[PDB]
């Protein structure tokens, strides 16, 4: 979260909270409300999201569900889809928290080891992701839709 | 933040060695601003000389920054 | 000795010793000895490699062209904020400074002395204090 | 943590979405958290005197400070106002995260084993965290100091 | 400034700036023009906030001006309100930086070393920044006294 | 540094108050931020395809792939993504701060002689470079690409 | 740490004997088996990365452990356990050429029951993932190998248990 | 092979040992029997790397599909160049005795490089194993060995 | 090094035993010897207020520390009378050593070089020791002042 | 031994062992029943070689078996051999192993002090290892003796 | 770097794969292996000697030697010899590389600059590396002495 950010930097430093960082608390702590309702619109819509996303995913990578590729098979197309949930689940998180820092512990470090060793690929899981942004900006109001926007960008970023 | 480009001479007076000291006995290198004072006084106390030093990055006598 | 564990040192810089010959070689070789030593550092501060996205490419690129020396890149690991993750921030301020002496000095702490030492810099300058003044030490200047 | 990723990681390991009641418990966080800001600005700027006025209040002109007393000697009285602002700095950092998660991290885990070792006394260690909440209680005032109250009580249950 | 915080931490960690990041950024930026005219306001008032202040320091600390005391004599008098001057100006410069960096490197770093060669007390001229804040306050609007309140806050920390 | 520190610095140095002229640049920054922070978001995004067309455009199917040429091997193509990679990232940097200085401070300085060590060919490196502002002109958009072209353009020059 | 011939060594310096034909037939007895156990090392470094893979696959995934509230839910833990997997493999590799088990106790065997108990990761999954990797190793490197190999496995398998 | 022994005494900043100066000896024997190897495998080269192009693509269809990298003319013959690329580097460890050369010029960045590219880096392990399956069987048994050590470095590496 | 070390040295490239007008040397420096240390023992006591009236002589009130000048801002303050203090120390080390080698060794080296890349004024580092000097010699009194006098002045040349 | 050193330097740079590596573990192993036989025919010819090498010593120096000498008398005679016999087993371990370190920890570090404690002068043992050296390499064939010759000469360096 | 690594350098930004001409030149160098390798160990033998004879030669019974000479007291004597045994070792291993590289990555960079900080005599230093080389041809013998006299006179060309 962003106090949690904020606090480990003074600790670093040994110092008490700047002003500038307790600012950016308070303008936190204003926006939290606004921000609930915007991952509740999103967890409401949560399931047609990941299906949408779904689909267009595979119009742009027929390869990913190809007897070669990783997704094919109903098991691994399940696979593929409750991964798109997760990362879902993961970005409302984080616009809760005003941070990625949650989003980061839970899902970036290690995802590139993880999927290799699964043999997934990292660009196929972004466009999923970006997929997923296009669909959820949709249903978000414009405002809404920017600060989502943020934390879908941030993840196609780190894979 | 600034940084010290630092060319340094060092003699190895307490003993002799074997393998190629060439590496310590003479160097470039860079140094924050900050450490630079500490290496120097290490380069001083070796024994070695500082052939040259130039500041690398940042500007001259810059107020904040 | 062979009662030991293996030590590395920097023998030469490859950037600086630009070939006469051959510039283009390919094969080039001695690169092996550079990149050696940056997978024993990150096994001696860390004590594991680190993941993809943690490593720091940046010194390790001054380390190979020569820019900055050995010395310099251990600092920079020290100074990481993975580094600061990793030991800093989920211990007792004591806990952490004798972990990160054992890591950067090379043995635990002798005395009360030492562990005041760097716990009084720990409460004027925090974390950022600390591996400072151990990689500035005259200790650390001696051995390594 | 903070009271947010508290949130966030219990729905985590549950794999649940975030719910209307996790979203109120939230809400409840954002509504104290501007008295929660106005507070530590206070008492960062107010920090060495909460420390002289607290350690006027229990420790000094007291046995310790006499010659055989545990703070006796520039030393150790040095060593016991440090332990004092570490207190102060963390019961701060506590306040704004809206949990008492970091106390245990960092302050709390091993420092009954420390002062064993060392032979500070616990119980009155304990009387300069409660003097030093009496004062910031004061400086924060009424609404505020009830949130300070509780990570302060926090840090004098660890100890004892 | 708060950018010049965030890209360091960015550059730190290799990577581009975070949303979360981003997003203190946007706030700044909105912020910035009432972040002006709180300056402005202060500036304006410059030269009478200083004379004030500096003499409910005075009467607050007897001993600063008084033989024994610094600030005794009209030079030295004349000095202790130099300072206080210099204090207003950079709280300025930190109200429109959003981030007290720009404070920090001109008035807080040695700044105990340097009153100790001049033998000054440390702890008196926080009280004469505190002075001036209850001035500078009581000039500026309740939510803009607030902001610079941080800054002087800050200072008096500091020191 | 950035645009705000720089007028600070600038005002510092002379002893003065700030003033309603530095009032009126800072304003002039602030307004203009907001579209920056849109298009640091918009190239960290895109960066890794950024990088791929520059590429495309420019570097791949030469006479540098080919044996012989600079980005010949593996290890070799590699760096020149990694420059090209911090080119961009120092770019968006400074189109926040509104400043060119810290390209000077980070990429600038030393560069061109490294390369002549190298023997990297810096008028192709310039033309990745260029590449890559066009490649960022499409994705952040007019208002945007102005700002961030001048930066490239520094990078260029140096 | 030791090796086969050093600990043939170490023990008759303990003794103070000289070399004799009973030690030398169980020297005799490791140069023989050296050529085959080069051979496995190679095969198994180069089908590390796969043999991880299937190893997993058998035991790790697609299980509770993976599922949220698991010990391998989340990246970080998932390429956490990945990691000591690939640990665990290379060791074996290494006490294989040794022919010695003596470098899995030193740095392997060593604190890891207290680690993995402190961490709460769960001994009894991680012996099968050893186990796992044992019979993948199995296959590549063949009969003759596998007997070699299954051993060292065996041994880690034990020390954690 | 002498390059490593050279450097092994350096480090010890002693003259070159007995055992180390026989391999040297050695080496320089094998060395004849070692070309004659890399020249059959030249002579096949064509062969082998179609046979082990296509082996590979029969395994995994969606390399060369609509989505995929491989897939289209251009993209199947860049493919198949790469395959030849590493080919050779295999001919150049054998005659050299070491993978340094190869390692140099084909597994240092690879990883960047091919992410860059998206090629997907398990598909290109696979065709190098195919090459090995290709190389073995025209390759005499003795021979095959000796190559298929220089194979699996590959294969390992990336 | 020190006096007697000097004569020493002296000696030793020439090859000659020390000799009964070496000894005279030596001989000088022993009687000197005592005033020294009670010269050292005053300057330690003293120094943060010797450095402090320097200061008042030549540092403050004046351009440097107005804004502008070097030494304005607290950081450049706190650096040059750190910078200060160090002279002081070496320059007490050399009195008792008797040798001027050490300002040479520590002080001297480097310091010029650091100084002109900052853009540190050296004529006004110069009158801060020639204060420094002034001071000490009331301290010190007046045979330690002569012996203390030389040593600033030979800072001061450097 | 060899194997230990490569596994060494693989576990320090934590990757599988190269196919470098990998290769001199090979040659070892072919090497090694060659190996085997040089210091089985040392180990038969110990007796022989101990007693030829220490009048060789001896005639060499006449000083240490004599009043004064520390090698003088029967017990310290004896002594004498068996600091001699230890050499030789260390040597024929040293083969066997294809390194130096199996004698280097059991007889080269801190030698010099062990010595300088019992006051046995450090050259005269050296003399006996070096003839021990020439002994051995007569009953050796030139090529096994070349071999053998390395290891006598490390211990030579070693000791001064 | 080696010979036989310069051939498949040369042929490799060629691109070319290995042909029976450059098989020829790898040949050259195999059939002189067998001499390099038996001149190496002659002088891994001779090595002390070698170094006394060339300092009999050149270095002692001179002003070097004499007191406020560079080779003056124990300790630059011994830094004088060590530096003798590294040249002649550096030689030794390019003769059996058959490249003089070694020789410029390791030796001759930066040895010029280190010589005239430390104020050592550069040819005096030369002198003695010739008189080395003369050593080394007796006892390496003619065919050996051709090749080593290439490395050692690139040594003296360098400093
Ligand atoms: C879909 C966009 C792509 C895809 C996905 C895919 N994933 C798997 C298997 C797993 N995925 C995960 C990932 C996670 N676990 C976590 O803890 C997190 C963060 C909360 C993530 C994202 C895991 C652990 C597995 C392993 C199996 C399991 O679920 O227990 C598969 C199938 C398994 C396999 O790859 O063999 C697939 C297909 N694959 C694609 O190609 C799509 C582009
Ligand atoms: C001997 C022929 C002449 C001579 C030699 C001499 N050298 C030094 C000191 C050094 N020389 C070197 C050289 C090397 N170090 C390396 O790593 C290499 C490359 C492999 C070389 C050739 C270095 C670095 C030093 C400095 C520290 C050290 O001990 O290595 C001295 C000592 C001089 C002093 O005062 O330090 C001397 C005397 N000088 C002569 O008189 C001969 C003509
Ligand atoms: C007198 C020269 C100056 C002065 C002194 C002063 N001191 C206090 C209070 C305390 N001073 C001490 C100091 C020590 N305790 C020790 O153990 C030692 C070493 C053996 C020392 C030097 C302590 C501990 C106190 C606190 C009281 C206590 O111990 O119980 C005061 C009063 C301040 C207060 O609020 O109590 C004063 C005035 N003040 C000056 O300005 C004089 C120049
Ligand atoms: C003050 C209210 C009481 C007091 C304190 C006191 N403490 C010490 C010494 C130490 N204090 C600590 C404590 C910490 N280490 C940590 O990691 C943390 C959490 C961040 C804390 C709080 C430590 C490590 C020391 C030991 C330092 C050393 O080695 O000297 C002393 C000094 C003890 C001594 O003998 O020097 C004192 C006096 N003592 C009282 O009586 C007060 C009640
Ligand atoms: C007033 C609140 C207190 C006080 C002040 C005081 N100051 C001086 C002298 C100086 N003060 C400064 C301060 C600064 N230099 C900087 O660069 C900055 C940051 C921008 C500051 C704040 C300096 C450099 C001087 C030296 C003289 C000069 O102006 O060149 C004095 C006189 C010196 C003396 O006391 O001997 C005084 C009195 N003193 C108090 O007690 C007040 C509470
Ligand atoms: C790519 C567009 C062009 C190219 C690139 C290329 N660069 C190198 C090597 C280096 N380049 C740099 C530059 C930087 N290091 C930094 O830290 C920064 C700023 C953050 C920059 C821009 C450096 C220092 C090197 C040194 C070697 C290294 O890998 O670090 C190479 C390799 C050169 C070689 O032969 O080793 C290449 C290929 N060259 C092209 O062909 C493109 C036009
Ligand atoms: C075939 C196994 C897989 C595949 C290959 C593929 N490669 C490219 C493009 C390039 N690949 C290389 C490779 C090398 N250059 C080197 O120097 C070396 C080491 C000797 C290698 C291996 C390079 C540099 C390129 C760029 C083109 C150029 O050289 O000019 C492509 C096309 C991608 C593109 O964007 O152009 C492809 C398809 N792809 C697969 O899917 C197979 C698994
Ligand atoms: C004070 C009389 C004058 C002055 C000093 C000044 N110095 C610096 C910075 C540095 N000074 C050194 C060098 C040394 N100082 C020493 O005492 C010694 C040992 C004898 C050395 C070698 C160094 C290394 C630095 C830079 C590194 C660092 O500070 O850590 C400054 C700061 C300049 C700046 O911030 O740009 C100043 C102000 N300048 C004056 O105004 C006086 C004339
Ligand atoms: C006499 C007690 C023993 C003895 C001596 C001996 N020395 C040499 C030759 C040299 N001795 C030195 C010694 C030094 N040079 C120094 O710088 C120092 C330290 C101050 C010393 C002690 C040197 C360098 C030489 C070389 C000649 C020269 O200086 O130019 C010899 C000559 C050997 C020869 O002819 O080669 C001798 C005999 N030898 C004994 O046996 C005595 C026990």
């Amino acid at each position: 979260s962003v106090l949690t950010k904020a606090i480990v930097n003074a600790d670093a430093e040994a110092r008490y909270l700047s002003p500038g960082e307790l600012d950016r608390i308070k303008s936190f702590v204003a926006s939290g409300e606004r921000r609930l309702r915007i991952a509740q619109t999103l967890t409401e819509a949560r399931e047609r999201i990941v299906k949408q996303a779904g689909d267009q995913l595979f119009q742009k990578r027929p390869d990913v569900v190809s007897p070669g590729g990783n997704a094919y098979g109903e098991k691994m197309t399940a696979l593929c889809l409750r991964d798109l949930d997760y990362y879902l689940r993961l970005v409302t998180y984080g616009i809760v928290a005003g941070d990625v820092t949650p989003i980061e512990e839970i899902g970036i470090i290690g995802v590139k080891e993880m999927y290799n060793s699964l043999q997934t690929p990292i660009p196929a899981v972004a466009e999923g992701v970006r997929a997923m942004k296009n669909v959820a900006t949709s249903l978000l109001s414009g405002d809404d839709a920017a600060e989502a926007g943020f934390y879908f960008d941030y993840l196609v970023g780190a894979m | 933040s600034r940084y010290f480009k630092v060319t340094a001479c060092i003699p190895s007076l307490k003993r002799v060695r074997t393998g190629r000291e060439l590496q310590n006995t003479f160097f470039t290198k860079l140094v924050p601003y900050e450490n630079w004072f500490t290496e120097q006084q290490r380069i001083q106390k070796a024994g070695g000389k500082v052939l040259s030093v130039k500041l690398f990055t940042g500007v001259q006598g810059a107020n904040t920054g | 000795t062979t009662l030991g564990p293996k030590i590395f040192k920097l023998t030469q810089n490859v950037g600086f010793r630009s070939k006469g010959m051959v510039q283009n070689a390919g094969v080039v070789t001695v690169e092996g000895s550079v990149q050696a030593l940056i997978t024993a550092a990150y096994q001696q501060i860390f004590g594991r490699q680190l993941y993809q996205g943690q490593r720091l490419k940046v010194a390790e690129i001054k380390l190979e062209n020569g820019e900055t020396t050995v010395k310099e890149f251990v600092r920079a690991l020290g100074r990481s904020e993975i580094f600061r993750k990793l030991y800093w921030e989920p211990f007792y301020v004591c806990k952490a400074i004798e972990y990160i002496h054992r890591r950067l000095l090379g043995r635990p702490t002798y005395d009360r002395v030492e562990n005041n030492r760097y716990f009084d810099i720990a409460s004027k300058k925090g974390f950022y204090g600390v591996v400072d003044a151990m990689l500035n030490s005259n200790e650390y200047q001696e051995v390594f | 943590q903070d009271a947010i990723t508290a949130v966030i990681n219990n729905y985590d390991v549950q794999g649940k979405y975030l719910d209307g009641a996790a979203l109120d418990k939230l809400k409840a966080y954002f509504t104290t958290g501007a008295v929660r800001v106005r507070a530590a600005a206070v008492i960062s700027s107010n920090a060495t005197t909460i420390i002289k006025e607290a350690a006027a209040k229990a420790l000094i002109y007291s046995d310790l400070t006499r010659p055989g007393g545990n703070m006796y000697t520039t030393r150790r009285y040095a060593a016991c106002i440090r332990d004092m602002d570490y207190f102060l700095r963390y019961a701060t950092y506590a306040m704004l995260a809206g949990d008492p998660s970091i106390l245990d991290e960092r302050v709390l885990n091993g420092l009954k084993e420390t002062y064993n070792s060392l032979g500070v006394p616990i119980a009155a260690t304990v009387g300069g965290i409660q003097a030093m909440k009496e004062v910031v209680g004061g400086l924060v005032g009424p609404d505020a100091a009830k949130e300070a109250s509780i990570y302060f009580d926090y840090l004098s249950s660890g100890l004892s």
